[PDB]
């Protein structure tokens, strides 16, 4: 978690106008990140504070109110080697995907750097270890190492999705399974 | 389809970002910003810098001035107005680029022909000497000296220091060394206009002779002045050898890096018109007499000014009776077997040199023998060109390119007969050899007065552009060369900045082997086309 | 007609390397005629002569003759590199 | 074209190159008042 520093500008409509300000662009600003991935900045959380908000304008052929404002919004990334407790869910023979419930399943460290005994198994055995080896709804701890950006495809109204993807190195002992320990 | 091609960037940027290229990967950045913009719109001024780009005002502008300068990648020129004030104009400066494309191939010569000593401490001792040069752009002999280790020998790097001086290579830094070749004419040319006390309006003809006579016998003393001066580098006080004088620097020229290549470029087709021994022997005359030889400086006087139609020749001959003068007069009488690292005379090796003399060399004067600087500059463009098409394409393209150069402009009547053997094949290779220029198209209809179809057609000469297409060689063979191998540089960006604090895994090391590779041939493959390019520059 | 143009693939093949040649001229007249399948006149002269003058073969040296020098040196990409040609610039 | 992997002189010389442009990246200590002739940058060359 981060704290981002960004500025941005709002339309209010009239039926808000029954209510405070502070109020009104609280959900507006809300309906407009919330969960959706902000650029280069990382994945945003919540909303926290609001600031320099002056007298705002209007354009002849609306009757709306347009106001811009910079704010203070909460994001989200560690930093480029943190661990942090998770776990895996689906697999194949690429390398485990490590998902953390509560905020993407987007992690996803496939066996490059692990330990050198690690191998995958089409008998439906998950991994092998020269030790032992775990599975799905495990506690799994995993570090961060690489993280890329990529742009989005138009979208289609009724596969290449990475546009948050952070993937890490764990070959250090002791990760990945936290009862190993005590 | 996906543009991966390189369709994008191969339209859009001839000569040009050649230039910003090379420094991007010596500086970039604002470096790359100056230069190329110094290109494009040429003749530039302090000011101009500022409001083209809005490239960070007078923090930048500043920084890269004095940065382009110590290298000097700028020709600088001042002068003032009728109006007042000053101005100040900069100028992309001869090819100071190309030296920095060149950089270890000129230390290469520099460690290569210094020899007629044997394998010593020199290798260690210049190549720390020679890389502080050209890295800092100007040497001040005292300065380099105080960064000399002391309680040692002092006079151990100064054991070839006043060897550095030499005869060609490192000369003395002098005043407006740098300068456009126009302006200074023009600066020159001063004193001259300005010089009569109102004479006489007699034959206006001789205000030519006067100045230009005038002009030439004092544009001599400036060329000649960087060429040869033995006052500087000459001067030996007592209690001591001969020592270069400690206050004046010196500078790199392009006297005999230029011409050792260019030798190797006589020695190539040498070699291929005759044995090894007669290589050698054609070898050590031209190390000898390769001071007082202009070759690769032979114009000097082209750039900055008018030739003529007329009195074209005028200059010309008067060009050519000085390449006449110094090359008979001057050069070595008759030795016999100087030294070398066959007994009695080896002149009768010569004789074999003689009998056999086109394409090249063996021209004779009574008693005294020597290679035209003239005459051999055809011949070797000639062979040269040839040995490309020779390489590009296959043996039929050779074969019509001189079928075109033994008559000239005719129709495909006696082309057909006399070229080799079938029409269909030759017709296909006439379309590959009138591909890309050269031939060009004759201009002329038959009894149609350009009307239509049917008309004769004819193929003939275009030297220059059958030579320029050689000169679009140059940036874009290393071009990509050396962009995708900066491109291989940021995409393992993150794994070359793990190795040099390393300085662990298996799949590390396998990338770190990857690149390297690709570097090195990267390399050889960037010297190869270099020397290609390097022969094409001229006539 | 078609029986044209073959005839010139075959006996000047190996003729080179036996060939200092005096004159030039002769050079036919000794090429014209020889292996009894000998072609007819001086038309031939200057078929030999100024057509295979180019691609190696003989120098040409003063006096009408031939000579020979370089012809018996030939008689004896990962990311980007080459492709040597086209791409226009 | 031609070429691969010939003459391992050359490579030296290679190998060399990229050791003087590396030195080069690292520079940038006096410059002193050399050559200049503009009052303005020589005030700026004296640092």
């Amino acid at each position: 978690f981060i704290l981002s520093k960004i500025a941005d500008l709002v339309r209010i409509p009239p039926d808000q106008f029954h209510r405070d300000t502070i109020s009104a662009i609280t959900h507006q600003l809300n309906n407009k990140f919330a969960n959706k991935i902000i650029p280069n900045v990382g994945l945003c959380i919540t909303i926290y504070d609001l600031l320099t908000v002056e007298e705002g304008q209007l354009k002849p052929g609306d009757g709306s109110s347009y106001i811009n404002v910079t704010f203070r919004a909460v994001v989200f990334k560690p930093f480029l080697g943190e661990i942090v407790t998770g776990w895996i869910s689906k697999c194949t023979a690429e390398g485990i995907k490590v998902s953390l419930l509560g905020i993407f399943d987007d992690i996803f460290i496939p066996q490059n750097m692990l330990f050198e005994g690690c191998y995958y198994t089409p008998e439906e055995s998950a991994w092998i270890w020269p030790k032992l080896y775990f599975d799905v709804n495990e506690k799994i701890r995993f570090r961060i190492e690489r993280e890329v950006f990529v742009d989005v495809k138009p979208k289609s109204p009724k596969e290449k999705p990475p546009a948050y993807a952070l993937l890490g190195s764990c070959q250090t002992d002791g990760m990945g399974l936290v009862s190993w320990w005590e | 389809v996906m543009t991966i091609s390189s369709l994008e960037q191969r339209t859009l940027n001839p000569d040009l970002f050649l230039y910003k290229e090379l420094v991007k990967a010596h500086l970039g950045e604002r470096a790359a910003s100056v230069i190329g913009m110094l290109v494009a719109l040429g003749r530039l001024s302090v000011r101009e810098l500022v409001e083209k780009i809005d490239g960070m005002d007078v923090d930048s502008v500043k920084t890269t001035l004095v940065s382009l300068t110590q290298l000097r990648c700028v020709k600088y020129l001042q002068e003032t107005a009728i109006s007042g004030k000053k101005t100040t104009y900069y100028y992309y400066n001869e090819e100071g680029i190309h030296i920095l494309l060149y950089s270890g191939l000129i230390i290469d010569e520099i460690i290569t022909q210094m020899r007629v000593n044997d394998e010593e401490e020199h290798k260690q001792l210049v190549a720390e000497i020679v890389q502080n040069v050209i890295s800092l752009g100007s040497l001040t002999v005292e300065d380099y000296l105080s960064s000399v280790t002391s309680d040692s020998m002092k006079y151990t790097i100064s054991s070839l220091f006043v060897q550095l001086c030499e005869m060609g290579y490192l000369i003395q830094i002098s005043k407006l060394h740098y300068t456009p070749i126009e302006d200074l004419w023009q600066f020159l040319y001063e004193k001259h206009y300005k010089n009569i006390p109102r004479n006489s309006p007699l034959s206006d003809l001789k205000k030519r002779s006067q100045a230009k006579m005038n002009a030439k016998t004092d544009f001599a003393k400036i060329i000649n002045k960087p060429n040869e001066l033995s006052q500087i580098l000459t001067v030996d006080p007592k209690t001591s050898l001969r020592i270069v004088k400690p206050t004046v620097s010196l500078t790199i020229n392009l006297d005999r890096f230029m011409k050792g290549r260019r030798s190797k470029q006589l020695i190539n087709l040498a070699k291929t018109r005759v044995g090894s021994v007669t290589a050698q022997v054609y070898k050590i005359a031209l190390r000898l007499t390769e001071q007082k030889s202009p070759k690769i400086r032979d114009p000097l006087t082209q750039t900055g000014l008018l030739q003529d139609l007329e009195e074209a020749k005028s200059f010309q001959d008067e060009a050519e009776l000085v390449e006449e003068k110094t090359p008979g007069l001057t050069f070595n009488a008759i030795d016999l077997a100087r030294h070398l690292p066959s007994a009695s005379l080896i002149n009768s090796h010569l004789k074999i040199l003689a009998s056999s003399n086109f394409p090249f060399l063996n021209e004779t004067k009574p008693g005294v023998y020597y290679v035209p600087y003239s005459k051999l500059m055809p011949v070797l463009k000639s062979s040269v060109y040839e040995y490309v098409i020779a390489s590009t394409l296959g043996p039929s393209a050779m074969r019509l390119s001189r079928c075109i150069r033994d008559n000239k402009l005719v129709s495909e009547k006696i082309i057909n007969s006399t070229a080799l053997m079938k029409e269909k094949d030759i017709r296909s290779t006439l379309a590959s050899l009138i591909r890309y220029n050269s031939v060009e198209i004759q201009e002329v209809p038959r009894t149609a007065d350009r009307s239509a179809s049917r008309a004769v057609f004819l193929f003939r000469c275009k030297e220059t552009h059958s030579y320029n297409f050689m000169r679009q060689n140059l940036e874009w063979n290393m071009a990509n060369l050396l962009f995708k191998k900066e491109k291989l540089k940021q995409e393992n960006s993150t794994l070359l900045k793990k190795a040099n604090r390393d300085d662990l895994l298996p799949s590390e090391l396998n990338q770190l082997k990857m690149v390297n590779e690709r570097e090195l041939n990267v390399f050889a493959r960037l010297s190869r086309l270099l020397s290609l390019w390097e022969v094409f520059q001229m006539a | 007609d078609i029986e044209f143009i073959n005839s010139l693939l075959t006996i000047v093949w190996r003729f080179i390397s036996e060939n200092y040649s005096t004159t030039q001229e002769i050079l036919e007249f000794i090429t014209a005629a020889q292996v009894a399948n000998v072609e007819l006149t001086p038309s031939n002269i200057r078929s030999l002569c100024e057509v295979l003058v180019y691609d190696d073969k003989l120098e040409k040296v003063t006096h009408d003759c031939y000579r020979v020098t370089l012809e018996s040196i030939l008689q004896m990409s990962k990311h980007d590199k080459e492709v040597v040609y086209f791409d226009e610039w | 074209p031609i070429n691969g992997p010939i003459t391992n002189k050359e490579r030296s010389l290679a190998v060399k190159y990229i050791n003087f442009g590396k030195t080069v990246k690292d520079g940038p200590x006096x410059x002193x008042x050399x050559x200049x002739x503009x009052x303005x940058x020589x005030x700026x060359x004296x640092x």
